[PDB]
């Protein structure tokens, strides 16, 4: 059938025009298959023959079971169709469905083609079945139906399905609907038999309207997941037992465990995104480090048993529990009864050269809960590994604004804290270190010193530097030299940035072993003065 | 009738994302726009509007309020409103004792928007998980926060006031957005008595916060009172009038760096030598008065920077070109984003009174941080311009008080 549906109006670009592209000569075989088929789709009034008045085309074309198939490559027409509103902005999250009695999978039969299309438009859908040896005039179809391979069709569509439900939807708020593609997954909290009924209703009303429709069962295969009515997970995961690891290989072992991380506690990838890390051939082989096959030994482990996730319950809270798996890597799960996991997750990234681990688990806490937010519409409440005194201590004295939803303290080593802290005033009793660090520009050459308040003085020579390491370096030397206490004065905005970020991790090596003085020392007062003053 | 509305040369609508919506507030969103739509200020689209532009909820007090986020909108628009129909900004306002901010909003929603502009004005209601498709509307009626809006009811606005501008000559009505800025020198009992006379003018059309722009005083960068100076303390003058002097013309430093020379201990005390206590004290007075040299440049954009002191406390600086400041200030008394988004709307506050702009942000805040949460404490009914950035440490002690 088509659709006795309304048309969504469709235009081509401003200041386009319709295709043109001339119908290259098929195979008489090809010619013969395009023929039955457009014989048959005219019948049913999908498309119609057309007159020498309509000076569009798009090539058509024809591919071999020994069925034939009708492609048509609308590319030109397309680029010169209207951008449409996105079919989906997203997809839902399994963790965020609620639990349902029962749950059907009825599939749209010809969807595009059971929908028409836009009168006004069908012209420049215009196709040419081209004669023997292309002697004779083609024949000439316009589509009325939404065409496979056109850029309006997934969107038109989706409407054109969406307008039909409403009705029933309004008439049936208990009963949940969702579309994908030419699917409807419905769900209900029917007994069986009043559910095959609202099915058969659904059906009904689908075919008043053009649809056609089938019935699979449960459990369903869908984006990766594996769908039950009262539990979910994902897709099989299995890991390849081999010998040789190819760049290939890991590529599609940590999208297998980064997948699996949805719902697997504690998967872990860092190890084996390191061996990824370098300009790599597809085919070429990479040893596993230790590290990378301690790892891949852990989530072997972690995958063998199954686990599925619970679905939503609206009534209840979400709690999220953080925990430091160490390296930057942070691993989460969220559960609303202790311990049945709607989701659990992980996150690394890096944001910015230098951290601590409050600062990670802060955007930790902001990923998840953005993500929370998306999934179930509300905030968990937090469990972090972190006490109340160490976050509100540091996050009152940085000069970042933060704010982190309701949480609370949760006793899952390892801690969250600061390694050292840097004095608010001069240190008496403690030497005063000016330093000072310098490269020259044209030659790589850099300086490194300081000058004390005790007539201590030293001064290094650096090569292949620059003003910003040597800057480090300076700082770097006055911390070794020194006693368990030191003032420092640099001129280094840069590095006082750094350091006054209290961080614990970094991507430079200068700026860990500088990270290794400050905690080993007691009292630290570094002081910035504006450089060429004169000042010390 | 419709006014035609035209975007500017060679450019398409905005495309923006809507942002994640809590379920209360996707909830209250549903409730207004049935409402809206029903009233026909708003209809139903289809998949062929390929536009959008972000909604939110906010309250301004338990009554959900609808704000749209037309700032790409507004960019894309501005020949129109800024040139073709640009409302004058007085300069008087800013001079007034008394300035109180009315919503008129309102008075947009009964005049219908040109047919051929509708399809731009598209937004979406997002669904929870996206378990269903975005619920999508556009607006056939001059809608809220588009600078569009006052421009096109400029003519209308003129027409209501006019009575009540002729019979109070001196108080000052500006229109920006969808609000009214009423300035009069009167008491405050007379202030607010001629308020309520306005609402009544308004009130026969359709259309159902006191600021003090003269208190409005710099806030002057500030130098240490003490008679016991460290080299550390001397130290932080410098660096602290170094940088003055990036901005006020005439701030000297050398007899300072006089006596912070030779490598002294940081806790060793110094005696303030009799020059220096001198080019100190000029320097304060200098402080004290405006940055000699700069001047609001209408046709640029203005940039306001916020810096998180501590303690509930927060300092700014307006300007146009980086150390060219055109305002300092600070803001008062939780949690620090409510904290930065009230001093934000007070500053945008301040810039609408003194320029009729809103300044360009640069806030020191995660951009999804900023995001998640800054419609929770949110009131005003425009969104300035904003970005997020990484505070140098030393800007924020030179702004103590
Ligand atoms: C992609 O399949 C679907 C099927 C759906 F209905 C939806 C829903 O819109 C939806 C809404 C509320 N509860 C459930 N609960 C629910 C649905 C299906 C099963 C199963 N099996 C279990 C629970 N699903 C969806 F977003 C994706």
């Amino acid at each position: 059938p088509i659709s006795p549906i309304e048309t969504v109006p469709v235009k081509l670009k401003p200041g386009m025009d319709g295709p043109k592209v001339k119908q290259w000569p098929l195979t008489e075989e090809k010619i013969k298959a395009l023929v039955e088929i457009c014989t048959e789709m005219e019948k049913e009034g999908k498309i119609s023959k057309i007159g020498p008045e309509n000076p569009y085309n798009t090539p058509v074309f024809a591919i071999k079971s020994t069925k034939w198939r009708k492609l048509v490559d609308f590319r030109e027409l397309n680029k010169r169709t209207q951008d449409f509103w996105e079919v989906q902005l997203g997809i839902p999250h399994p963790a965020g469905l609620k639990k349902k009695k029962s749950v059907t999978v009825l599939d749209v039969g010809d969807a595009y083609f059971s929908v028409p299309l836009d009168e006004d438009f069908r012209k420049y859908t215009a196709f040419t079945i081209p004669s023997i040896n292309n002697e004779t005039p083609g024949i000439r179809y316009q589509y009325n139906v939404l065409p496979q391979g056109w850029k309006g069709s997934p969107a038109i569509f989706q409407s054109s399905m969406t307008k039909i439900l409403e009705p029933f939807r309004k008439q049936n708020p208990d009963i949940v609907i969702y579309q994908y593609m030419d699917d409807l997954y419905v769900g209900s909290d029917l007994e069986i038999g009043q559910h095959r009924t609202k099915i058969e209703e659904l059906r009904q009303h689908l075919l008043r309207w053009g649809l056609t429709t089938p019935q699979k069962e449960p459990p369903f295969l869908w984006m990766g997941y594996e769908l039950h009515p009262d539990k979910w997970t994902v897709q099989p995961i299995v890991l390849p037992e081999k010998d040789s690891w190819t760049v290939n290989d890991i590529q599609k072992l940590v999208g297998k465990l980064n997948w699996a991380s949805q719902i697997y506690p504690g998967i872990k990838v860092r190890q084996l995104c390191k061996l990824l890390r370098g300009t790599k051939a597809l085919t070429e082989v990479i040893p596993l480090t230790e590290e990378a096959e301690l790892e891949l030994a852990e989530n072997r482990e972690i995958l063998k048993e199954p686990v599925h996730g619970v679905y939503y319950d609206p009534s209840k809270d979400l709690i999220a529990e953080i925990q430091k798996q160490g390296q930057g890597q942070w691993t989460y799960q969220i559960y609303q009864e202790p311990f049945k996991n709607l989701k659990t997750g992980k996150y690394a990234r890096m944001r910015g050269a230098h951290t601590n681990d409050v600062k990670q688990l802060t955007e930790a806490v902001q990923k998840i809960t953005t993500e929370s937010i998306v999934i179930w519409g509300k905030t968990p409440k937090f469990k972090l590994p972190i006490q109340k005194e160490t976050w509100e201590t540091w996050w009152t004295e940085y000069w970042q604004a933060t704010w982190i939803p309701e949480w609370e303290f949760v006793n899952t080593p390892p801690l969250v804290k600061l390694w050292y802290q840097l004095e608010k005033e001069p240190i008496v009793g403690a030497e005063t270190f000016y330093v000072d660090g310098a490269a020259n520009r044209e030659t790589k050459l850099g300086k490194a010193g300081y000058v004390t308040n005790r007539g201590r003085q030293k001064v290094v020579t650096l090569t292949d530097t620059t003003n910003q390491k040597t800057e480090l370096q300076a700082i770097y030397l006055a911390l070794q030299d020194s006693g368990l206490e030191v003032n420092i004065v640099t001129d280094s905005q840069y590095a006082l940035g750094i350091i006054q970020a209290q961080p614990d991790q970094s991507e430079s090596e200068l700026v860990n072993q500088i990270i290794e003085q400050l905690i080993k020392k007691e009292k630290v007062y570094l002081a910035w003065v504006p450089a060429h003053k004169g000042i010390g | 009738e419709t006014v035609p509305v035209k975007l500017k040369p060679g450019m398409d609508g905005p495309k923006v994302k809507q942002w994640p919506l809590t379920e209360e507030k996707i909830k209250a969103l549903v409730e207004i726009c049935t409402e809206m739509e029903k009233e026909g200020k708003i209809s139903k689209i289809g998949p062929e509007n390929p536009y959008n532009t972000p909604v939110f909820a906010i309250k301004k007090s338990t009554k959900w309020r609808k704000l749209v986020d037309f700032r790409e909108l507004n960019k894309r628009t501005q020949d129109f409103w800024e040139v073709q129909l640009g409302i004058p900004h007085p300069a008087g306002l800013k001079k007034k004792k008394s300035v109180t901010v009315l919503d008129v909003g309102d008075a947009y929603f009964s005049v219908p928007l040109d047919e051929d502009f509708r399809k731009y004005t598209a937004f979406t209601i997002p669904s929870i998980n996206n378990e269903t498709p975005g619920i999508r509307y556009q607006y056939n009626v001059l809608p809220q926060g588009w600078k569009g809006s006052p421009a096109i009811f400029q003519s209308s606005m003129t027409k209501i006031l006019e009575p009540f501008r002729k019979q109070n000559p001196d108080i000052v009505i500006y229109q920006y957005m969808d609000d009214l800025y009423v300035g009069s020198d009167l008491e405050i009992g007379q202030h607010r008595t001629k308020i309520e006379e306005l609402r009544q003018h308004l009130l026969r059309w359709g259309l159902t916060y006191e600021l003090h722009p003269d208190k409005w005083t710099v806030q002057p960068i500030v130098l240490p009172e003490k008679d016991s100076w460290t080299v550390n303390d001397i130290q932080k003058l410098v660096g602290k009038l170094n940088w003055a002097s990036q901005i006020y013309p005439g701030i000297k430093v050398r007899q300072l760096c006089k006596l912070l020379r030779g490598t002294k201990a940081l806790t060793e005390v110094i005696p303030l030598t009799e020059e220096a206590e001198l080019e100190l004290a000029e320097n304060r007075e200098i402080l004290k008065e405006p940055v000699h040299g700069v001047y609001y440049d209408p046709s640029k954009d203005l940039i306001a920077e916020i810096q998180k002191q501590g303690q509930g406390q927060w300092t700014y600086q307006i300007y146009q070109e980086p150390f060219k400041n055109l305002k300092t200030g600070k803001y008062a008394r939780t949690n620090d984003v409510k904290q930065l988004t009230e001093a934000v709307q007070k500053i945008t506050t301040e810039s609408i009174v003194i320029w009729g702009k809103t300044p360009k942000f640069k806030l020191p805040i995660q951009k999804e941080t900023w995001e998640t949460w800054w419609t929770e404490y949110w009131q005003a009914t425009w969104i300035p311009e904003w970005e997020f950035v990484n505070t140098p440490p030393l800007v924020k002690l030179w702004y103590q008080l």
